[PDB]
């Protein structure tokens, strides 16, 4: 994601590169134009489709309008955005961002005790 | 002008000597149009008081009688700002789509263009609109003088 | 599945397995929620109820 001659095929074709063989992998119907991959969960097989995921886990946007408002009149979008000093016009990832925060659930969880509710679709007919 | 204003008209145009002849300086006119909610251009003003020359500006005086029919004269106009275009233009001064513009630019545009103001005339109209970061949001302060 | 399928169709959801619990989707508005069932069940054992 941090590489100009990268896109999200670039990307998907690496992605192939790696995984590949992996047991929990799978490549999609030949539709690499729009380039997808597949992944054997627990729930299901699943094809997504890596485009435009280097861009939505990068989060750029137009530092200009940004600080524009960071100082703008209206005091509640003033505190909304008094905090721009991460938006980018050119630091960490959105999925290691998550995936941080992610394991301090995953790390105070393991730390309570246990009550598991497991909740069951009865059907897809919403019947 | 209904009698009912007209009435109150001299009311206002009264309160307005500082000594007692009962007459308004060339000069006043425009506050005492302004005061009765007018709000004539500088131009409109003074082609309804056939153009003088400052100096003259301070010792010819005004009856009701005579000053009335200017207030009207004025009071039927062709057109007026609005937020519509009003803010339109001072949101040129943006810097970047804030939304809000620096008391500092605002102070100067509005004393170097056009009916140029004094910095004193700014300095009483914007005081108190300026954040922390002495930022002006025009969207309002618009509002403000308009509504006001 | 059975037993899953039965206790549904009678009109409950709420089934144990164990320690964990199953519970499937009714999508129906039963009527077992209320300040009387709450207290009910308020200090209730595991088999009281």
């Amino acid at each position: 994601c941090w590489f100009p001659k990268a896109t999200d095929t670039s990307f998907v074709e690496k992605l192939i590169q790696e995984q590949g063989n992996h047991a929990k992998f799978q490549k999609s119907k030949q539709l690499k134009d729009k380039t997808e991959f597949c992944i054997l969960h627990y729930a299901g097989k699943v094809t997504y489709n890596a485009s435009a995921w280097l861009t939505k886990n990068m989060d750029p946007l137009n530092d200009n309008v940004t600080s524009l408002l960071n100082q703008s009149s209206d005091k509640f979008v003033a505190d909304l955005w008094k905090d721009v000093d991460r938006i980018v016009g050119l630091f960490r990832t959105v999925g290691q961002l998550y995936k941080e925060q992610l394991t301090k659930l995953m790390t105070t969880l393991r730390n309570t005790n246990p009550n598991f509710v497991r909740c069951i679709i009865p059907n897809h007919e919403k019947r | 002008f209904s009698e009912e204003q007209t009435a109150e008209f001299k009311e206002a145009f009264q309160l307005f000597d500082r000594t007692g002849d009962g007459k308004i300086l060339y000069s006043q006119c425009g506050d005492v149009m302004r005061a009765l909610g007018q709000n004539p251009t500088n131009a409109e003003v003074m082609k309804v008081l056939g153009n003088p020359k400052s100096d003259e500006m301070n010792l010819k005086t005004l009856k009701f009688e005579q000053f009335l029919p200017m207030m009207q004269t004025i009071a039927k106009n062709k057109d007026q700002g609005c937020f519509e275009d009003y803010v339109e233009g001072l949101r040129v001064f943006d810097k970047e789509g804030n939304g809000t513009v620096m008391g500092a630019e605002i102070r100067h545009v509005l004393v170097t263009l056009g009916e140029k103001m004094t910095e004193e005339e700014v300095e009483q109209l914007v005081a108190g609109h300026e954040d922390s970061n002495g930022c002006i949001n025009y969207e309002e302060l618009v509002r403000m003088v308009l509504s006001g | 599945l059975h037993n899953l399928r039965e206790r549904y169709f009678s009109g409950l959801i709420y089934t144990y397995s164990g320690l964990f619990c199953v519970v499937i989707n009714p999508y129906k508005q039963l009527p077992i929620y209320s300040e009387k069932i709450i207290d009910m069940y308020k200090g209730k054992k595991r088999h009281e109820m």
